[PDB]
């Protein structure tokens, strides 16, 4: 018992993370959820019109968007 | 001087070696077709042999081409092969049925990884991003390093294709170039 | 290189699993195979013919560790990390029951094949399970304080050789509920245990790399240990690794970590072969049961590979 | 050693080609060391000077 | 000591430059509908300098192990202070970077920018910074030496007169990359936009055989380094001897033999050599 | 055949050369270990 | 499909977690698309992921780590290495014909057309160990200080195009407080403007007109500070034997 | 390096407009090596015998400028190289044993005749040969020949 | 005491002087192969450049080679045979006695196998042969891609 301790327990945290249901991709998966209005709202007031310097790595995805924007109007 | 009475000779030319053949007896290092001074890199083709010992030029006809290439080069290729004296019965026959269903495997497999290409370029798909994003996993022995070859540590890599943003278009303007010379063009066998 | 078997091909590759493929056992014909991998899933196949999925069984929430067949082919008995065992009708291909009252992983389970049917499970609550196969509810229960990895029944029916993290090959008497004696020498958690078809004999491989053939008549000397094979270290993964016996005993299988399966002459202990083929840990290295000289190896490849001895 | 220098039975010098290449470079496996004369070269290029200026 | 702010955020807040045309293109974010004149002959004073006494300090770049310099902190206009996330610091002479990026993290190139500004290019290993627009008085050799020693540690300081102009040679490439980014639309002790860039290739031979000879001296030493020093000894041959443990372990028993240098030296775990 | 004991254990003859990697930096195989495995020797 | 990285580049874990994007950067020596690999480092720096930075032909072209663009056989810059055993090979950097040169010798290398610089370093090694009336002495009123106090400036005398301003300013550094310290190899001369006048005295009453820097005789004295002009080649040249009989 | 660079930039439009045309390529080259860019002259010729892989014109130019500037190992190199690509091609044949004759090398003279042997040209290269062995004096070589 | 033995290649005909008093078990061991044919049509499956030329394999792989005293039998190193220039026969081992069928025969003076290879004779004809079968050429594991057999074996005396 005392010289096979730590090999048990190691033996059990190895083989419960291996082969729990919990974590039958590696990690533990969850539902995706919906975030505050406030976190949309404020990233429309903060890119405005895309005028400020800050924002050209979005510029290229936003007007890539473009090409989906039928959709949305839809 | 003939075995084992070559004590106290000692060869000074590949005339003395007769036919050529070191001695080991003699404990001076020989010679039997002359010294290599060095070869001070020069940018000139090994000269090689062909079966029989001659000296081959088929290496300039084969220059920048790969090994299981069919290359003509020579007279022997411009006589009828029923007169060639090397062959005696020529096997005409179409193959197999199992060496032709193998053959339309292999092929009918690469040519399907390029009609999937082929068509996943005329229909992009849509959004470009995949779900099935699983990891690959790369076992890395190291060679040993720029300066140092003190070995060190084997690798375990593991790869995962990036999570692109789907609304993005190409990041890059293609280019015109010139297409690139042929391969180098073959003997004329006329 | 003669042709040794009424196969396709002298080596044939078995794909379709999505997940590491932890078990793969044979007909006592001979004839099917049944695979079981972290998938959750069992797939059946036909060996002869040409090779046929035949069969897929659903319904194990976690990756199957283990699984036996019956005496003639017709249930299919599997333990998985669900914590449960199952038996499975084959001719419809549907869950007859689960087995329900560990209360960890079922590493091992074995299935106990004369007199009366029984089935014998080894899990990392420290408990042996006796089992049988018409009641969902464990006849018994051996009771140590250690996980246990692998499990074996006597061919008389009556002792469960057990090894697990304490490195020692625990003899229990079933009756008694109790340990008759301990083989001792192996260094790391024993993965296969094994008798041998004639019966006299225990192959057991632990994760020292080591796999030792032990003795197993009544008759014996007090240091049971036959030989100690080697040739197929264990890899990086921890994985439970389970060799077996030739139908003529003479030759001794297990898988290794390098991708190899590697094969021993019982008798003298030279290596006899050491086959490659597999990308991952080999995690089960099966003899054909019918006396072919076939080898069937299933590795953590999502694949197995089954050839001929030529 | 490529070159047997024998004597008959009439006593005179006779040269035995051992291989082929005493009067050919082919089949000489040292056919491309052959540097030639500067005169030899100052003459061909003179020669292909004379064909450039008629 | 921690990095203290240089400048406050209330003037390092982000807005547009000033309206030089009719209207402002968001997407290249400049003004268009104006001329071509204006933009050419306006290069403005730089906004700030920094301090190594002063300004220089630690940050949680300090803390980190293997980050870049702060490119703001060079210029003088990084108010961030001890947040900032890269050094507050004058590379030292074991400050050294690999070819693709420079002291700041920025990429660099394998060409130039053809006015010779901005990071600069791994394909030269250039070490000397070009001070254009310099008041031609007596003292300007003075005061290049000064402020570029306050800016690092000097190999070659050659300042031309006619033209005013400034060729520094610094010993470390990440020296010359700060005292670029530092020096760059800055004032000696006149107020003048000083137009900092990188040399060219020094046309003077005697530069070129030094340039030349300090390539094969940085070679040589990754070849030491990398080949044991009893191969470097035998291979070196100046002095008898290793001359003569050449000769003796060239031979290998027999006299007059000779190895081939790449039998003797072909290094591995059992080749031929015991050295090796 | 080629995987038998007896043709595993004769080694190539001769003298080595006095003067295989896929990689220009060393050798990579397609490996299939656990993910479980390569996170917790990551951890 | 897995990049030429060296082992300073990749992470000091032995188990790496990598990124891979096809068509994600520009090389930086052809400019042509290629797959991007990319890992996070070892200290959760800010900055960025390392990654490749050429495509494989060019690593193998250049022989380069992919990411440092190092030579892997000895850890050069590639310009370096080729540029001492300049032997190995050049490159062409010209726009069209830079993309032109890779797809040419990458469609080569593909369809199968196309340990060697031993010899090189053998010989670079070789080669850089192949190596490559009279003005009177400095008298009293040369160490003596003058009563001027405000001449500060010593004046060094013979300057070797190889004497750098680093050493020189640690050498008078810790004798005492530079202000400022002018070196121009082109003419030999040297100016020195000290902070203290009490450590110019004492410095420059220790030396006496006389240093040995780094195997280099140098005389210092005291002088006006005066700009270097572009000077006579008989001047630097007089200067120049000035410099080598400060010593008899 | 400013009039060079015009020239250069006039030839090679030459060359993308009519890729097709021998003078267009040979006044290149004939320029490059009045720079002396033999290199350059070199090149030019190469992508000209990517265009033109077995033009006879095109093959004794390159092989002329070589020898004409001396460079005897780079012209030996082009005359294997085009007794290989065009070995029916007579004059290139002629040219070979004609370049050897006049370097003094009759042993290269040989060489290059035996390989031309092989390939069994006509009566007139066999007389050649035949008339080779007759003015250095080895009649039995000649006798050989005719056998 | 020296016996000839004649190996017919496809490259030339080498005459092999075989050195009885030096190492006999190893000669006469070459010489009942020879006379038994165990050579004929075997190939010669490693060549080296300035270093070896190395046959005798039935199997043509490196690994085969049965020799006449069951599998492998002693190393004769007599310290008076060395390694000393081209043509020089001697017996390719795994490693010390460990002597099979393979023969080593040096191309150039290769003293580094001086006390583990076995000098049994060298060539007393066809030493261009042996340099040109140096000169064929080969693939990164040395095998000649352009095939060279011994075509027959036998002896002189
Ligand atoms: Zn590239
Ligand atoms: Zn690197």
């Amino acid at each position: 018992i005392a010289k096979f301790a730590q090999k048990k327990k190691e033996w059990l945290r190895m083989q419960r993370n291996r082969f729990g249901e919990k974590r039958k991709g590696g990690f533990v998966e969850t539902q995706k959820a919906d975030m505050p209005p406030e976190h949309l709202r404020k990233i429309v007031k903060d890119i405005g019109d895309v005028s400020q310097k800050k924002y050209t790595s979005d510029k290229r995805s936003y007007l890539g968007a473009l090409k989906f924007m039928p959709h949305a109007v839809l | 001087p003939p075995y084992p009475n070559r004590a106290g000779w000692r060869p000074r030319a590949p005339e003395d070696f007769g036919d050529g053949g070191a001695f080991p007896e003699i404990p001076v290092a020989q010679y039997p077709w002359g010294k290599n001074d060095s070869s001070s890199k020069s940018n000139a083709l090994v000269v090689q042999v062909d079966s029989e010992g001659k000296v081959d030029y088929t290496a300039i006809a084969r220059q920048g081409h790969s090994s299981d290439r069919i290359i003509h080069a020579s007279f022997k290729d411009l006589i009828p092969l029923r007169q060639r004296a090397e062959a005696g019965q020529i096997d005409l026959s179409r193959p197999s049925k199992e060496e032709v269903e193998a053959t339309a495997e292999r092929t009918k497999n690469a040519l399907a990884a390029l009609v999937s290409g082929a068509l996943a370029a005329q229909k992009p798909k849509n959004v470009q991003v995949n779900t099935k994003r699983e990891a690959t996993f790369v076992k890395y022995t190291p060679s040993a390093q720029m300066g140092n070859n003190t070995k060190k540590q084997e690798r375990i890599i593991k790869i995962v294709e990036r999570q692109r943003d789907p609304m993005e278009p190409p990041k890059f303007k293609h280019k015109k170039i010139p297409r690139g010379p042929p391969s180098p063009p073959p003997p004329v066998m006329h | 290189t003669p042709r040794t078997s009424n196969l396709k091909a002298p080596l044939m590759e078995l794909s379709g699993h999505t997940g590491e493929i932890f078990t793969a056992k044979f007909d006592p014909t001979g004839t099917l195979i049944a695979s079981g991998s972290m998938d959750r899933t069992i797939m059946l196949w036909r060996v002869y013919g040409d090779c046929e999925n035949y069969g897929v069984l659903n319904g194990h929430k976690a990756a199957i560790l283990d699984l036996q067949w019956s005496r003639d082919g017709d249930i299919l008995f599997s333990a998985s990390a669900d914590m449960h065992l199952a038996s499975w009708d084959l001719t419809t291909g549907q869950r007859i029951r689960r087995y329900i009252g560990h209360e960890e992983i079922i590493n091992a389970m074995d299935v106990t094949q004369r007199g009366e049917e029984l089935l014998i499970s080894g899990s990392d609550d420290g408990t042996i399970g006796i089992w049988d196969p018409r009641t969902k509810n464990a006849v018994d229960y051996i009771e140590t304080d250690f996980p246990i990895t692998a499990v074996a029944v006597s061919e008389a029916g009556n002792e469960i050789y057990s090894g697990g993290i304490d490195n020692d090959i625990k003899v229990w008497d079933i009756r008694k509920k109790a340990v008759v004696h301990t083989m001792l020498g192996h260094n790391d958690t024993i993965t296969t245990l094994r008798v041998s078809p004639d019966g006299q004999q225990l192959l057991s491989y632990a994760m020292d790399s080591t796999a030792r053939t032990w003795d197993i008549r009544p008759f014996a000397p007090t240091d049971r240990h036959i030989r100690t094979f080697d040739g197929a270290p264990l890899g990086l993964e921890k994985n439970l690794i389970r060799g077996s016996w030739s139908k003529d005993g003479k030759k001794i299988a297990v898988g290794a970590g390098d991708g190899t399966v590697v094969i021993w002459g019982s008798d003298t202990g030279k290596l006899l072969y050491k086959l490659p083929g597999h990308k991952g840990t080999v995690n089960c290295a099966e003899f054909a049961p019918d006396g072919a000289p076939i080898i069937l190896s299933a590795s953590s490849d999502r694949t197995m590979l089954l050839g001929e001895l030529i | 050693g490529t070159l047997d220098i024998i004597e008959t039975e009439d006593g005179e010098m006779i040269a035995v080609d051992k291989d082929g290449t005493f009067f050919s470079t082919a089949n000489a496996t040292d056919f491309a060391q052959h540097k030639p004369d500067k005169a030899a070269v100052d003459r061909l290029v003179a020669d292909l000077r004379k064909a450039e200026e008629a | 000591r921690p990095a203290r702010p240089q400048i406050d955020p209330a003037l390092v807040k982000s807005e547009r430059p000033p309206q030089t045309g009719t209207v402002f293109n968001i997407w290249y974010n400049k003004w268009s509908g104006g001329d071509r004149e204006d933009k050419y002959l306006s290069q403005t004073h730089a906004k700030g300098r920094c301090n190594i006494a002063r300004d220089s300090g630690y940050t949680r770049a300090d803390s980190r192990p293997g980050s870049y310099f702060c490119l703001y902190f060079a210029r003088g206009i990084c108010p961030k202070g001890q947040d900032c996330d890269y050094l507050h610091r004058l590379p030292t002479i074991h400050d050294i970077f690999n070819p693709n990026v420079d002291c700041f993290g920025r990429d660099k190139f394998a060409d130039y920018r053809d006015d010779m500004g901005g990071v600069g290019s791994f394909n030269r290993q250039n070490r000397t910074i070009y001070v254009g627009r310099i008041h031609v008085t007596d003292d300007i050799e003075e005061i290049v030496a000064r402020h570029f020693a306050e800016w690092g540690q000097i190999e070659r300081i050659r300042v031309l007169n006619n033209r005013g102009v400034a060729f520094i040679t610094y010993t470390n490439e990440a020296n010359a990359q700060f005292a670029k980014e530092a020096m760059a639309h800055q004032s000696l002790d006149h107020n003048e936009i000083l137009n900092v860039r990188w040399a060219t290739a020094d046309p003077n031979p005697l530069a070129q055989k030094r340039e030349q000879r300090r390539i094969e001296e940085q070679a040589a030493e990754a070849i030491r380094r990398a080949l044991p020093a009893e191969f470097v000894a035998e291979i070196e041959g100046k002095d008898p001897e290793a001359r003569k443990r050449r000769k003796l372990e060239s031979s290998y028993g027999l006299e007059g033999y000779e190895a081939p240098d790449a039998v003797h030296f072909a290094r591995g775990p059992n080749a031929v050599n015991p050295r090796g | 055949v080629p995987y038998t004991g007896e043709n595993l254990a004769r080694p190539s003859y001769g003298p080595a050369n006095p003067f295989k990697n896929n990689v220009l930096t060393g050798h990579a195989e397609e490996m299939y270990i656990s993910e479980a495995t390569f996170r917790a020797k990551h951890r | 499909d897995f990049p030429s990285v060296c082992e300073n580049c990749l992470p000091e874990n032995p188990y790496v977690k990598m990124l891979k994007e096809d068509y994600g950067a520009e090389c930086k020596l052809c400019t042509r698309p290629f797959t991007v690999f990319s890992w996070a480092g070892d200290g959760r720096a800010h900055g960025r992921k390392k990654r490749t930075n050429i495509c494989l032909t060019c690593a193998r072209l250049k022989n380069a780590c992919q990411c440092c663009i190092m030579d892997l056989q000895f850890g050069l810059p590639i310009v370096i290495r080729d540029k001492a055993l300049e032997l190995i090979a050049p490159g062409p950097q010209s726009e069209i014909n830079r993309e032109y040169f890779a797809q040419n010798n990458e469609r080569a290398i593909e369809e199968g057309r196309a340990k060697t610089d031993e010899k090189a370093r053998e010989l670079l090694r070789r080669l850089a160990n192949s190596k490559p009336a009279a003005l009177p002495p400095p008298g009293p009123k040369d160490w003596l200080p003058p009563a001027d106090k405000s001449i500060m400036s010593l004046f060094i005398t013979g300057i070797e195009d190889d004497l750098p301003e680093w050493k020189i300013r640690d050498f008078f550094k810790q004798y005492g407080k530079i202000k400022s310290l002018v070196v121009s190899h082109m003419t030999h001369c040297a100016f020195v403007n000290y902070e203290t006048r009490e450590g110019a005295e004492k410095a420059a009453t220790e030396l006496k007109g006389r240093a040995v820097i780094a195997g280099c005789p140098l005389r210092i004295r005291w002088s006006i500070p005066r700009p270097i002009g572009t000077m006579n080649k008989e001047e630097r040249a007089e200067m120049l034997r000035d410099g080598r009989s400060a010593f008899p | 390096k400013e009039y060079q660079g015009r020239k250069r930039r006039e030839f090679e439009d030459y060359i993308r407009r009519n890729r097709l045309r021998l003078q267009n390529w040979f006044q290149y080259a004939q320029w490059e090596l009045e720079q002396k860019e033999f290199a350059r002259a070199r090149s030019i010729f190469e992508r000209a015998l990517d265009v033109h892989p077995n033009n006879t014109q095109l093959w004794i130019r390159y092989i002329e400028a070589e020898l004409k500037n001396r460079n005897i190992n780079h012209a030996r190199n082009l005359l294997d190289r085009a007794v290989t690509r065009l070995p029916r091609v007579s004059k290139l044949w002629y040219k070979y044993v004609y370049v050897m004759e006049m370097l003094g090398d009759i042993p290269g003279t040989r060489q290059v005749f035996d390989r031309w042997m092989k390939w069994e040209p006509d009566e007139d290269a066999w007389n050649a040969y035949i008339k080779l062995e007759k003015r250095y004096g080895e009649y039995e070589r000649a006798r050989q020949i005719f056998a | 005491m020296a016996t000839d033995v004649a190996l017919e290649t496809t490259m030339g005909t080498i005459i092999l002087e075989l050195y009885n008093q030096h190492a006999p078990r190893t000669c006469e061991n070459f010489k009942t192969l020879a006379a038994r044919g165990y050579y004929d049509g075997t190939i010669f499956h490693r060549v080296i450049k300035d270093f070896m030329v190395q046959g005798g394999d039935p199997t043509g792989t490196g690994r085969g080679g049965r020799s006449i005293y069951g599998d492998t039998f002693e190393d004769e190193i007599h310290p008076g045979l060395r390694h000393t220039g081209a043509g020089i026969l001697s017996m390719a081992n795994a490693g010390p006695n460990t002597n099979g069928s393979q023969f080593f025969l040096t191309l150039a003076p290769t003293p580094w196998l001086d006390g583990k290879h076995t000098i049994f004779g060298r060539v007393k004809k066809g030493i261009r042969v042996l340099q040109r079968m140096g000169l064929v050429p080969t693939d990164a594991d040395d095998r000649p891609k352009t095939e060279i057999k011994i075509i027959r074996a036998y002896v002189v005396g």
